[PDB]
């Protein structure tokens, strides 16, 4: 009658006898009963589906994170059979959200394999691990595809691809562009006094990465090359394992050369469409979360016309339809080369025509705008122009030209150097953030020449100049990190 | 099917194993639970004899294998739930490279409310310094694929799948399986086509136990037609 209080308690909690649990808890029974299997009564109160039994055990002194022989916390069984009112109660008394069993799977993975809808949104509110792996190397994205879910294979990916963008265009970080291929690094390494070998291209990239620790909060993304990822450092650690260890995202150059058109006047395109579905499944496992899609655009007499705009409107949208289905964040870079001669009234007119067709095709190919990045070029006059302009007139027409086409759903908007000077590119960037206009998106730096110009002339080509080349990179990393916030005063520069 | 409605909820599973190799008599008696709706296996094998000569990772895909998670478009290609609650005789003959061979005979059936299955493991001609008997393997079991074919001769399903095991030297061991499931009753028996499933097992220990055991946690999930 009154013997074996732990054996009789599991029987009432398994079937659902609500008139028997209160009697046992009112006499003097143990709430944390451990039998031969060590299964606490909290598991049977949440696996079958009885919210009334859970509300009684939690008001006495039951362990919410009680692990059994299989290491399965009661949070796993609460979101297994398909119950929402039970999971919301266990998350209020401080439960282990990152629970790991024998394999090492968080409770978030069980909500996608079974078929939960509103239960997934509850675990993502308190704070769950997005890129949670285990002994097999499968996250919450490579499993729901083979199952056959519609509200889980397309909605869950909208949060993983967007959370990475917050750690790149953050107010204080930046993007380090350094994807010099074999047909571009040999030009800069020719007039200095060096050659183009495999050792020179590998040692040059290690100087900008493995340096002082004062550039971690200033660099959020590093752009590399496909050959760079297949190379290691002199210490013994790979390149992607160093950038992510200090607070950065590893990139890779995927676009190839250019292909001239027919019947035009110098209009070219960007090569890198074939074989895209086979490269995104491999670069994601290495540690690459984004890329760099650079195009070639110029302003002449009639270029661009009604052909280069329509052609580039579909290429920029087709690339973002495959990388989002794996784990690569597409970055559109509508770079316009300021060639010829033009003023601010003409350069801004061409910018509003090209950017108007970018987001037009993105709303048709199902492109998540809240998880992509844009890298537009500045509105600067040509080099052959005779009329000079101040730093305030350039930043005035730059922000206005972006608010007409770029939607506020973009996480961050970057810029380029424009082929100008190293110091001039940093002064014009500060005037953009100080413009008296409400900017819904964020601004940062993403130069591909000004961030490494001082680290090349003073480097020479020896081995004893390693401490002298990394010193100039610290001054350039702190100068561009303050121009994106509005607190940058040019003192002696 | 009419037998698929009986697997709704938690059904207790009783493991009754009794093998004999090289004159060594051993018996394994375990118990646990299962789930066929979402595909969850929770068992606790307890060695009643003590020092088991045969290793543990080589005796994982033995009993159960009936609470799998089948998709909504693969309910007509079932065989484990078609002979219920009549049952079926599951006979296997596991082969190896250059060592020995196994011979099991399972009778997956219900006796009222608890799944009771008996396996008479046989087979002779083994070694005293190989992977079997001698403790040389590790304590881990990775994922493997199980291919299910079809047969229309003796009214059954000829399941053929090849798995692998790990060791502590660097070699690769390959095994061969020839499962032949024969039903007992003469009721409605379905004929599935060709499809493969998945296996996500997990082995661990238990500090609250002095005798030998094996905490198995397998996750079976079906895929599609190959």
């Amino acid at each position: 009658s009154g013997s074996d209080l732990g054996k009789k308690l599991l029987e009432a909690a398994r079937a659902g006898q609500d008139d028997e649990v209160r009697i046992l808890m009112a006499n003097g029974a143990d709430v944390n009963a451990l039998d031969r299997f060590g299964l606490t009564p909290l598991h049977l109160a949440a696996q079958r589906g009885h919210l009334e039994i859970v509300e009684v055990l939690l008001k006495c002194g039951a362990d919410v994170n009680a692990a059994d022989l299989w290491g399965q916390t009661p949070l796993h069984l609460a979101a297994t059979a398909g119950h929402l009112e039970i999971v919301e109660v266990l998350l209020k008394y401080g439960a282990d959200v990152n629970a790991l069993d024998l394999i090492g799977k968080t409770p978030l993975h069980l909500t996608a394999i079974d078929g939960h809808l509103e239960i997934v949104e509850v675990l993502l509110k308190h704070g769950a691990d997005v890129n949670a792996q285990d002994k097999f190397g499968k996250t919450a994205f490579d499993i729901s595809i083979d199952n056959g879910n519609e509200d889980l294979a397309e909605i869950l990916q909208k949060l993983n691809l967007s959370d990475i963008a917050h750690r790149i265009v953050a107010p204080g970080k930046g993007i380090l562009a350094a994807d010099e291929s074999t047909g571009s690094i040999a030009k800069r390494l020719q007039s200095i006094g060096t050659e183009n070998t495999e050792e020179n291209r590998r040692f040059y990239r290690q100087l900008l990465l493995t340096a002082d620790d004062r550039v971690n909060p200033c660099i959020g993304g590093v752009i590399l090359f496909h050959e760079t990822l297949y190379q290691k450092a002199d210490d013994g650690r790979p390149f992607p394992q160093v950038i992510k260890s200090k607070g950065g995202v590893v990139g890779i150059k995927v676009d190839k050369g250019v292909v001239p058109l027919a019947g035009t006047n110098g209009e070219t395109t960007t090569q890198g469409l074939d074989g895209l579905s086979e490269r995104c499944a491999q670069y994601k496992k290495d540690g690459a979360d984004f890329a760099k899609w650079r195009c070639v655009l110029k302003i002449g007499e009639h270029t661009p016309s009604a052909l280069a705009i329509m052609e580039n409107a579909n290429v920029l949208a087709r690339y973002a339809s495959i990388c989002q289905q794996n784990g690569i964040v597409p970055i559109v870079e509508p770079e316009i080369l300021p060639d010829g001669d033009h003023d601010l009234k003409r350069c801004q007119y061409v910018t509003e025509k090209v950017l108007a067709a970018v987001y037009k095709a993105l709303s048709d190919h199902h492109i998540y705008l809240e998880g992509t990045l844009l890298k537009p070029n500045m509105v600067t006059p040509g080099h052959a122009c005779t009329q000079k302009y101040s730093h305030e007139e350039i930043a005035m027409a730059t922000v206005t030209a972006l608010r007409r086409t770029v939607p506020p759903a973009v996480t961050g908007v970057t810029f380029l150097s424009g082929g100008q000077s190293e110091e001039e590119a940093s002064i014009n960037l500060n005037a953009i953030n100080k413009c008296p206009l409400l900017k819904p998106w964020a601004l940062t730096f993403s130069y591909g020449r000004a961030l490494q110009a001082s680290a090349l002339k003073a480097w020479g080509g020896k081995k004893e100049n390693l401490k002298a080349a990394q010193e100039e990179y610290v001054k350039r990393a702190l100068a561009n990190s303050l121009a994106c916030q509005g607190k940058y005063t040019p003192s002696g520069q | 099917s009419k037998g698929e409605e009986l697997f709704t909820g938690v059904v207790p599973i009783l493991v009754e194993l009794d093998g004999d190799v090289n004159g060594h008599k051993f018996s394994v008696s375990g118990e646990g639970e299962g789930d066929a709706t979402y595909g969850k296996l929770t068992l606790k094998f307890i060695c009643t004899t003590g020092k088991l000569p045969v290793p543990w990772p080589t005796l994982v895909t033995t009993l159960v294998q009936c609470f799998s998670r089948y998709p909504d478009h693969m309910k007509q290609h079932d065989f484990f739930k078609s002979a219920m609650p009549e049952g079926y005789v599951q006979e296997r003959t596991i082969f190896f490279k250059d060592d020995g061979n196994y011979k099991t005979r399972a009778e997956v059936k219900f006796e009222g409310d608890t799944l009771v299955n008996r396996i008479e493991l046989k087979g002779i001609d083994f070694k005293e310094d190989g992977n079997i008997l001698g403790h040389k393997l590790e304590y881990n079991y990775n994922s493997h694929n199980v291919y299910i074919m079809a047969d229309k001769q003796k009214n059954g399903i000829k399941v053929n799948f090849k798995i692998r095991h790990n060791i502590e030297d660097g070699s690769v061991q390959l095994a061969d399986h020839y499962q032949q499931n024969t039903p007992i009753g003469d009721g409605p028996v379905l004929l599935p086509d060709n499809h493969y499933l998945s296996t996500q097992s997990a082995l661990s220990k238990d500090p609250n136990e002095k005798r030998d055991h094996m905490v198995l946690l397998e996750f079976v999930t079906a895929a599609g037609i190959t």
